[PDB]
């Protein structure tokens, strides 16, 4: 592993410790797989995230 | 009927998408936004389309 | 024997055999009660990719759509970190991106 | 295979591997007409499917005929 | 205007032109071979006759039906719903070319896998596990006798209500609708017999509350392939019909 | 005449991933008849029964000539009581419906 | 590398990801590791006996 | 040990308690080689391991060759 070349930095792990066992950490998760883009952005104005 | 639904699927590859199922998969904002035309363009009357 | 003993349910680690599990044996051999809780493991899971392609919208850029680039979840680059079937001529022959 | 629905797997032959059967020998009453050897077997195949359905059905009246008075009654003396 | 493939359908004079009735299976004993006449005889890609039971003006009424359909499976299931056709010849040859059901050595209140060899009938009472009797099956085969042929689609255009009756082409002023005659709709299909229901059946997206991609990539292995090309199709929405339908 | 229960049970039978293929097997040779459902009403009445007890589900959800020949025919004590019930509240709601 | 070729009906990259980046971190709470199997070994535990 | 497993704790020589067995025949037919006795005795028993799997395998196909039509209906015939 070199944890500077991966799409799953350190803090991803972070958090993952730090869950709780609320359905809501579920959405949590899924909604941070968002990649940070530009035209990822435009997917999300739409919908006013 | 099974003759009209292989014909019809075979070597496709292109999928086309209508006028008004783009129109159903938007937002309330995103259809008055001035970035689109065509989607706004054709909403000329309320009981017709 | 392990649902009755204790009130855990195993097999939990990898998804294949969560998969199997729920797809295949729809009998009684393994009690009605720990049944569901397989169901719900995949009946949500599907309920999952759902949503994701509600953001991911019905238009293209080029040959490769918008879906395969908003999400990872989405974006076939992205493996699942355990190869049983063969992913890898899937990946190259596919993509645009050379891998 | 495009304008059919795949073929069932099932096991071959079943007049050589049971009759004695009467209805067998109705297959047999069918003619071959113009078609070929293999094809032939695939509609005598079709042919028995129709014998066997119309013989239950008649068996199947004959049960729910239901139960008649002085047959019964006469029994009942006894 | 019921539009049977080409030719139109116009007055009730021509109904025995073009529609088929097949009545109680107690009341057509007599004719009963002449069924089976034009199972194989007549070509059925150019038939344009439509087979159903003959309506009863007293048993049902249009409204329950309509409400089942359009209402509550699309909203309960959220809308996972194909339309699905059946080859119903085929059907059958799996049912009575049995075994056990053609031999009358075997008893008729026994179990069916303790004599069932292998076969799709395993493997289709290994879906459900379900232990009938071998009358059960038996009278399954009676079924065949009065027993549709292809699924046909039957087109229905009729005017409109004459509050509607302003249009700009003249088509416009007529709106159209299928009925997918002697078919069914259908559920997304287990995985484990996805093989058996390729040999029984196939899938026909003919109304936009019953044409889903999801549903129908399980019942052909070319529209799983079709899915799997190009993604912008998995949803209900904006799913290719065929323009023929 | 629909509680939220009834479509817990409705709902999870359309995400199910091991519904039984058996039952369109059935209701292509059914195709919805009136004469034709009395004669296999012993056959359906079990494959609801093994299927009411294998998991929470019900089957046979599929077509509207398939629900109202169970309930307004069998009247009895064939299918489960726990289940039967679904039935008769699919059949109460569209009659309140109209 | 010995791996089974892919059926395209069986496969789903798509759940599988899910599964393992999502749902299971969550719910051990980030508590998993990667497993190394000798293979030849577990065969004479099982069968030798 | 740092480049393997730790070995099992089992019980030596099955060879000299049961057979009476054909494929302990066969384990005498893998040649030495360079191999030493000690290490022969090890190779000796994986090829053990491999056969008896080969022959379980190959009495489960059989097994599930399923039920047969002409045999299972001439017994029904008594």
């Amino acid at each position: 592993m070199a944890e500077y070349e991966e799409w799953h930095k350190s803090p991803v792990a972070a958090y993952a410790a730090s869950c709780q066992a609320t359905p809501g950490a579920i959405s949590a998760m899924v909604s941070m797989h968002q990649k940070l883009s530009a035209p990822s952005f435009i997917c999300q104005a739409k919908h006013r995230m | 009927l099974f003759r009209t639904f292989h014909q019809y699927y075979m070597g496709k590859n292109v999928a086309f998408v209508p006028d008004v199922a783009q129109k159903a998969l938007v937002t309330t904002e995103d259809l008055l936004h001035p970035t689109s035309h065509r989607l706004l363009r054709l909403e000329v009357h309320p009981f017709f389309d | 024997t392990y649902w009755v003993n204790s009130g855990k349910l195993a097999f939990v680690n990898s998804y294949h055999m969560v998969r199997f599990i729920c797809t295949h044996m729809g009998n009684g051999s393994i009690p009605k009660e720990a049944h569901g809780h397989y169901r719900k493991i995949l009946g949500e899971l599907i309920a999952l990719e759902q949503a994701l392609l509600k953001l991911a919208g019905h238009e293209t850029v080029g040959r490769t759509p918008i879906t395969h680039l908003v999400s990872a979840l989405l974006d076939p680059h992205l493996l699942p970190p355990f190869a049983y079937h063969d992913v890898f001529t899937d990946l190259m022959q596919k993509s645009s991106r050379q891998p | 295979s495009n304008f059919k629905v795949r073929d069932p797997v099932i096991q071959e032959r079943l007049d050589h591997d049971y009759a004695h059967h009467p209805l067998v020998a109705r297959m047999n009453t069918l003619d071959q007409g113009n078609m070929s050897q293999a094809e032939y077997l695939v509609q005598k195949r079709h042919y028995l499917v129709f014998l066997i359905a119309h013989h239950y059905y008649e068996a199947y009246l004959r049960r729910m005929g239901g139960i008649q008075r002085r047959d019964h009654l006469q029994t009942l003396r006894d | 205007i019921i539009k049977i493939g080409d030719q139109n359908y116009d007055n009730p004079q021509n109904r025995a032109t073009f529609i088929n009735l097949r009545g109680r299976m107690e009341d057509l004993v007599n004719n009963l071979v002449n069924i089976y006449q034009t199972r194989v005889n007549e070509d059925h890609d150019e038939r344009h006759v439509l087979d159903v039971a003959p309506l009863d003006e007293n048993d049902y009424n249009p409204v329950l039906e309509k409400l089942f359909y359009y209402v509550l499976m699309p909203v309960c299931s959220n809308g996972h719903m194909c339309g699905m056709g059946v080859d119903y010849q085929n059907v059958a040859l799996t049912l009575t070319y049995n075994g056990p059901v053609f031999a009358d050595v075997v008893n008729a209140q026994d179990d069916i896998l303790l004599h069932l060899e292998n076969g799709t009938l395993k493997d289709i009472l290994q879906a459900g596990d379900i232990r009938p009797t071998v009358d059960m099956i038996r009278v399954l085969c009676t079924s065949f006798l009065t027993c549709p042929f292809v699924t046909q689609a039957a087109r229905v255009i009729t005017k409109r209500d004459p509050a509607q009756s302003f249009a700009t082409h003249e088509y416009g002023k007529d709106v159209a609708q299928t009925v997918l005659v002697n078919g069914f709709g259908a559920f997304a299909v287990a995985d484990r017999s996805r093989e058996a229901a390729e040999t029984m059946f196939y899938p026909v997206p003919f109304n936009k509350l019953y044409a889903d991609p999801l549903v129908a990539a399980t019942l052909h292995p070319l529209l799983a392939n079709y899915v799997t090309r190009l993604p912008n199709q998995r949803n209900a929405v904006v799913f290719n019909v065929p323009s023929n339908l | 005449v629909i509680d939220q229960l009834t479509i817990d049970v409705i709902q999870e039978t359309a995400f199910d991933p091991a519904y039984p293929l058996f039952c369109y097997v059935i209701e292509a040779m059914i195709h919805g008849q009136e004469e034709k459902f009395v004669m296999n009403m012993p056959l359906i009445a079990l494959v609801i029964q093994t299927y009411w007890v294998n998991s929470g589900k019900l089957a046979f959800v599929n077509s509207y000539h398939m629900v109202r020949f169970i309930c307004t025919h069998m009247g009895n004590g064939s299918i489960p009581k726990e289940a039967h019930g679904h039935y008769r509240k699919i059949l109460g709601e569209l009659i309140a419906l109209e």
